[PDB]
């Protein structure tokens, strides 16, 4: 039933501190209910109740507390949590951080209201994602393959072409209808236009929804921006059977809003001063993915994050690492050499590749090829590190073949055009024509049956 | 109306009867009118961060609320002014007090009252006309180079009830009155804006035109767009003044702002002494750059809030000039010293350390500051475009880019002009390290270059490749000596040296290089690369021949072309016409083509 | 004599350059990453305090 | 019946542990054995394989029942278990049967409410103690005690209690201590006599991948077995990624009686394996400063058999039909051949380096390249297709081939 | 003997009493009943963690790593309760045992203990990984009273001199062992190779005991000389020439 009871409105602001405003005399505060604030000048803001205690409600104000006042500020308590109007009508539209429209279209008519927090998908109803998506990118489809409904982030150093990679996935991704949710947090306008323009250049724009929060929009709205995106993705996938892909852009600029809120609340700090709940907060984003029984929908997530000081062990990538189905890494050591897309296969993995490949999904050889490509690429890096100290005169002929493998591999397997789509089969054949650099017996990861069917060609 | 002091602890003053206050509302404290910002409300009590030293504040002293958060007065009288970070006029606080100090408790108005200016009302307007924020209802002729366009404040709208006739007016005069919802608003040539709030725009645009600095290395290899965001590693050993002076004294940017974040006291006085002595040519007259700028200078001992506000005052002044339809350009001398002011205010606020000591928000404050740049369609009706270009210097400890302010800055800025102490020790001015430096605006200038300089993108690409090849070849020269290199490698190294020494390098004290136009820059590089391609043609074309061409044969039979290529820098945009320079460069193209034909 | 010198130098130069490159690409990198880690964990203790 | 999860279910006695917790993984079961009734931890960074070890124990072990405890884990893990375990089968008495019949899952996915992570871990062990009292050799996969410790961090943060290291409560070490020590082999309560056991394996997940982590630091003070995973092995896709230098098992002194009774040859082999695998790292710190030309022939043989033991024994691709599991007979047969090559190659050099007719590692490789290839091939033998006698007969032929080749070199 | 047991699954706070209770039994038996008592405390870290748990719950100002700042005085009221007293024959020897957290000798628990206890015996991961049982790293191991417990009538008269020489040889051994990598085996002198041979033979024979070999002090000094015999007599700069002339030519 609808909430029929008339809304209260309080002037009883009794403190303000950082992004918090503390009400008093509140009649039965509800934890996590939303409050609208009117400032003395008639400006409207919104905020969530973070704590309640007897008559007190601690409200965090999304649009910042600057201009909140202890006498004239009016808080309309809405009486419920942060619901969002959702509809399939949100495809082909663009929204601000808090889900207000910015494409000059009207306010969304709700086909329903959903709780922004979503719900924990029941582990019994969840279906283990296995139907492969070809992204078209050899460094993915060959060695890091993505299942329909996987969650797998793209990690990057700063300034790397990770935007162009995500754009290419949103230009080439498909199975062996489809729709995209896109969200960006703390993005610069010089990149917001790139994403919006790319969905026009790909012709895709009619099947995609962009939630944009820019670096000069309010930082606390970034907390809800990816949650709005996921709530829309749940409506499209689980209510409407759409094969949804969710792009979350700079989870780092989201994580910085967590660190800010944490410091402002005085929460117990984990590594680098992120809140203790950092893992759970990231899970509350990243777990809304994968198929569920009876529903043909399948939320896939490709978060993107700039790793601070390029450090893989930083809390943002590292906690994301524990949650996601493996990770795709983009590297300066490739990008400086103009090797687009600069995806370094070696540190990458996909947890679901194990079941997304082989007969009925991909050619029989694929799993064996992937492992042997890791083996040779890795040994190539090891002999390169040897050559950099002791010179090529210390290397055996086989060690020089592993060095040549790494060179030929990066120039052919990883190197691909920004608009070039390669099938998995073409990627595997490039894999084999590189593996043929060694004698058949040297391919120690591959069984003799696979070698007899696929090595000689 | 006003409150009273209740307690003091260091710089933090608690007050009472503050019921009608707001967080970040600006407040005057004490009988001496000390400035401070509210940082907490606790009911009818409020806590004020005082800026100046609180020594001698007393319980029960008056606490006047200012009707505004921290804010910048905008209007006539900005030009040639020197402000501090909280918008107090350091030239007038000097001349009015006759004191060498900023007295504790200044109350001087930021745009000086009683100074009349010549105001022209916009003759297109009438009483009863509709008007909106950003509409140019008149112009003030405050200086010959910069017609100050007055405009309706962004929050204001309505119907004109009265406008002043043409004449002489000042900030106390009610230049405009308008009505909306039955309520009149009175207005003046002075406007006020909250310093931490962006001035809104009709549309922020994609940046697509070069901020021509008149400096070859910058303008060719690392072009910054007008409205672009850029960083300079500002350190004593690398000559940060060279870029900042050249930008001001020549570059294609209608108005300059310069923000002292928190500079060393002497180095700040160096800038404030020196800038008034710089002059730029306009309309064939020579005039002081003080006609086209304002300086927001903070020495390290200015209050913590005045340092952290410094860049926000600077950008707010710069956005006001952007909304007049000017291509503004703003320096920040050390975003690192501004980031220290953030660390300190967060320390006094007792907020938790994030990265290395800095606040959690350092990255967000930097990013939401740099986003205030760009080209824009202005508010209001005369449809003008404008821009703000931000040139934010950084000072990484020992050059280590992992430093949080430097790392976040390089994360956000699209151009880095990496000055280097090694190049400065070799006197390779402008001393920009072309290997470390970069620009992300190359794509965005394709449209401009395709129209005006259609060959230049090929030339730039070849130039960077030639220089990069010489850096790789230098390892082989160390391993096995110059004699061991192939002929193609040797000519590449010689040409890369020519590009390095006679194109990248530029002596800004000489009449020929004090500035260097873009057409000059293109023509010089075009000749060096045309020579490279034809020299390399003769070498490669005589692969497997009986007699093979080499750089030594080219130097023997046509070293006059190498001498001429090095000489092309001496051409003077004052004494030589543009057509004369282009003709001499075209003559060197013909000369070298005939010289190459004598070999191949 | 020139040959005995040549052979001895060609080994001794290789030995020396190998030690130099081991310092430049093993020992200094271990020290630098160890110092950066120490600075990090000292700042973690400082944040806890 | 109903039982308080925070109260230990009592026993007549807790006995010493003395029967191996048989696990599909070669490196685990051979070089760092767990024991029925013993505790274990698997500290590893993200993507190191600790969850696949946890799966592998559950899928294939001599555990009579498994409680798996998905505390704060990614949701697809529970789906993968529920997908795989009704379809995988063991056999009893000539009847093939679905392994799900011997399991239960406690789940609390990473996005489910933080507090329930505590109740989940205590539920998993209390169920385990119930099945222990029936005389079953229970095993229990505590599938991340760091995500549990993070839930204790959360409640402590809300309570405004004073944190120890990295925000964790001071009682974290005490909670973990009083949890893993609920394991054991026990004379059950009551009259019909039973020897049940709980074996606890905890997938610690160190923040930043660094074992200075307080959860790890506490856990290592409690557990009798450490299977420390290396991210550099996981990057190379070397799996299971167990670092053999830092890992240890305290149960070897008890288990040595079982190996003496059933596998008397094994303790020598296990010792030589651990030593060769240490000597590799001792050589590496030299080789990286001077190059491989510095190595003696004994050292080349050491690195080669270390490469065999690393790439063909320790490496195991646990999803493939051939590495799915590995019986002890297959495991010792592989290791026995590899160490037999080491001793014979070493002996051949030591026998002949006293003369100008000196054998070398290159001489051996050029005469015996097929033997190295056969030694590498040993992992591909499949228990579904090949009987224990068949695999052992192939391995005996490798021993004979090596002996006859070395007899032709000497 | 008398064992006080607190298992890991016994409640935390009981561990606060446990060592003080044991020491009170020790003082009764020694100082009132003349017994020579040996007191073994099995893990002072699980005791220090118990003070941390209650101290944290009390909201007390912490020392380093969140332990109570009074940890030093608290540990002193445990450790100082030892030694012979006037007019008694009785005596308490304490050998407390202490799980060094994260292997760190500078952690506050071993750190504060080292200030109170009259030296320490240090057991090392490195020696354990090398199969050296017991893994006692002799270098950071120290015993403040040892010099007063040795000499003629207490021991063989060589004991002090042999120990100082052996200890310095093991230290030089670890240095030349690092040099074998940093400068190479080929850069080692014959003397450095003798310190390397000493280091190997010393761990194999001096440290390695086996679980039941009750070696006498006399047998230990014989083994000491049998290792010192590796070097030329003139290298043994820590031993007086009289002691060398009596015990080196053996
Ligand atoms: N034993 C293994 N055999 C084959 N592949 C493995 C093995 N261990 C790890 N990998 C691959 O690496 C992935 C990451 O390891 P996993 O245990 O699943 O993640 P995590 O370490 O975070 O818990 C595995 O799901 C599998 O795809």
């Amino acid at each position: 039933n609808y909430l029929s009871q008339p809304r209260l409105t309080y002037k009883t602001v009794s403190g303000v501190n950082g992004p918090l405003v503390i009400l008093d005399h509140v009649k039965f505060p509800r934890y996590a209910e939303i409050v609208h604030l009117t400032l003395p000048d008639g400006t409207k803001r919104s905020g969530q109740v973070l704590e309640v205690s007897g008559s007190k409600a601690v409200v965090q104000v999304f649009e910042g507390t600057s201009g909140i006042d202890a006498k004239k500020t009016s808080c309309e308590f809405t009486g419920d949590i942060l619901r969002t109007p959702v509809s399939e009508d949100m495809l082909g539209r663009v929204f601000n951080g808090s889900g207000k429209p910015i494409d000059r279209g009207p306010v969304v008519l709700a086909e329903d209201f959903l709780d922004i927090m979503g719900q924990p998908i029941n582990p019994q109803c969840r279906i283990y994602p296995e139907e492969m998506i070809q992204t078209g990118i050899s460094a993915i489809d060959g060695m890091n393959s993505i299942a329909r409904g996987q969650k797998i982030p793209i990690f990057s150093a700063a300034g790397l072409p990770h935007n162009e990679i995500a754009a290419q996935i949103c230009r080439q991704a498909g199975l062996v209808n489809f729709a995209i949710v896109f969200a960006a947090m703390g993005v610069n306008m010089e990149t917001a236009r790139f994403f919006k323009s790319d969905f026009e250049e790909n012709g895709s724009m009619d099947n995609v929804c962009l939630f944009l929060n820019l670096a000069n929009d309010p930082t606390i709205e970034r907390i809800i921006t990816p949650r709005l995106a996921l709530t829309t993705a749940e409506f499209l996938a689980y209510q409407c059977e759409k094969h949804v892909l969710v792009i979350l852009t700079d989870m780092s600029s989201y994580a910085e809003a967590l660190r800010e809120v944490s410091a402002a609340r005085e929460e117990v700090p984990g590594r680098r001063g992120f809140p203790g709940y950092m893992y759970t907060d990231l899970a509350t984003i990243y777990e809304r993915a994968g198929r569920v029984e009876g529903r043909n929908g399948s939320i896939t997530q490709i978060p993107i994050l700039t790793m601070p000081n390029d450090d893989i062990t930083h809390p943002i990538p590292d906690l994301t690492g524990y949650i996601t189905e493996g990770q795709i890494y983009v590297d300066r050591q490739l990008h400086n050499r103009q090797i687009y897309p600069p995806i370094n296969v070696l540190p990458s993995l996909s947890r679901l590749m194990k079941s997304a490949i082989g007969e009925g999904m991909t050619r029989k050889d694929h799993a064996d090829v992937s492992n042997q490509l890791y083996a040779c690429y890795a040994i190539g890096k090891d002999v390169q590190a040897m050559k950099a100290v002791v010179g090529e005169e210390a290397l055996t002929s086989d060690d020089l073949l592993y060095l040549e493998f790494l060179q030929k591999f990066e120039k052919n397997f990883i190197t691909q055009g920004p608009y070039e789509n390669r099938t998995v089969y073409e990627t595997l054949d490039i894999g084999w024509q590189l593996l043929r650099i060694f004698p058949k017996e040297m391919l120690k990861r591959i069984p003799q049956s696979t070698l007899s069917e696929f090595y000689p060609r | 109306t006003f409150g009273y002091v209740h307690g003091v602890s260091g710089p933090v003053v608690t007050a009472c009867d503050m019921a009608g206050a707001a967080m970040y509302e600006l407040v005057r404290v004490g009988h001496s009118e000390l400035v401070g910002e509210i940082i907490r409300l606790e009911g009818d009590m409020a806590t004020i961060q005082v800026y100046e030293e609180t020594s001698g504040v007393s319980v029960g002293d008056p606490v006047l609320r200012t009707g505004k958060p921290l804010s910048v007065e905008l209007g006539p009288g900005i030009m040639g002014a020197i402000f501090d970070g909280i918008q107090r006029p350091l030239s007038d606080i000097s001349s009015q007090t006759q004191s060498i100090y900023i007295p504790r408790g200044v109350n001087v108005s930021a745009l000086s009252r009683d100074i009349k200016w010549e105001f022209i009302p916009s003759k297109n307007l009438r009483v009863g006309s509709h008007i909106t924020g950003g509409d140019i209802y008149g112009i003030v002729n405050e200086n010959s180079l910069i017609k100050h366009k007055i405009m309706l404040p962004p929050r204001s709208r309505g119907s004109v009830t009265y406008i002043a006739p043409p004449g002489n007016y000042d900030a106390s005069d009610v230049v405009l009155e308008l009505e909306f919802e039955g309520v009149k608003e009175k207005l003046s040539m002075v406007q006020v804006w909250p310093v931490r709030q962006v001035r809104p725009v009709t549309e922020k645009l994609p940046a697509n035109h070069p901020l021509l600095t008149g400096q070859r290395v910058l303008d060719a290899l690392f072009p910054c767009v007008q409205g672009g965001t850029t960083a300079i590693p500002g350190a004593f050993g690398c000559g940060k003044t060279v870029i900042s002076q050249s930008l001001s004294k020549y570059s294609n940017s209608d108005v300059i702002i310069y923000v002292g974040c928190g500079e060393r006291g002497n180095e700040m006085s160096e800038v404030l002494r020196d800038f008034p002595e710089l002059t730029m040519e306009v309309d064939g007259k020579v005039e002081s750059i003080m006609k086209r700028t304002a300086l927001v200078a903070n020495t390290s001992n200015m209050p913590v809030a005045a340092r952290e506000a410094s860049i926000y005052t600077g950008i707010t002044l710069s956005e006001y000039f952007r909304d007049m339809g000017y291509h503004v350009s703003m320096m920040a001398d050390s975003t690192s010293r501004w980031a220290e002011a953030l660390r300190e205010i967060s320390g006094r606020l007792a907020e938790m350390p994030a990265d290395s000591g800095y606040p959690a928000y350092l990255g967000a404050r930097l990013a939401s500051f740099y986003e205030r740049a760009g080209r824009v369609k202005c508010l209001g009706n005369p449809e003008r475009e404008g821009s703000v270009s931000i040139v934010g210097a950084v000072s990484p400890p020992g050059g280590d880019f992992s430093d949080p302010v430097t790392s976040a800055t390089l994360g956000i800025v699209q151009v880095f002009w990496g000055l280097d102490k090694k190049l400065a020790q070799r006197k390779h001015f402008p001393s920009v390290n072309w290997l470390i430096s970069y620009s992300k605006y190359m794509r965005a200038l394709d449209e401009y270059y395709d129209k005006h300089f259609t060959e230049f993108v090929p030339l730039r690409t070849k130039a960077k490749e030639i220089l990069q090849e010489e850096e790789d070849l230098a390892e082989i020269v160390q391993l096995v000596g110059k004699a061991s290199l192939a002929e193609t490698d040797k000519i590449t190294l010689e040409v890369a040296k020519l590009i390095k020494d006679d194109f990248l390098q530029q002596n800004g004290y000489t009449p020929y290089d004090r500035f260097c136009p873009f057409y000059k820059t293109v023509g010089m590089l075009s000749n060096m690369i045309s020579f490279y391609d034809m020299a390399r043609r003769a070498v490669e074309t005589t692969a497997q021949s009986d007699n093979k061409i080499t750089w030594s044969i080219i130097r023997e039979h046509m070293g006059e072309i190498l001498y001429k290529l090095s000489s092309m820098k001496f051409k003077d945009p004052v004494k030589d016409g543009e057509a004369k320079i282009k003709a001499d460069y075209a003559q060197l193209l013909e000369d070298m083509q005939n010289a190459f034909r004598s070999l191949e | 004599s020139l040959q005995t010198s040549f052979v001895t130098l060609d080994e001794a130069i290789k030995i020396t350059n190998r030690r130099v490159n081991a310092i430049e690409h093993v020992i200094i990198p271990r020290i630098e990453r160890t110092l950066a880690y120490i600075i990090t964990e000292l700042d973690e203790r400082e944040r806890e305090e």
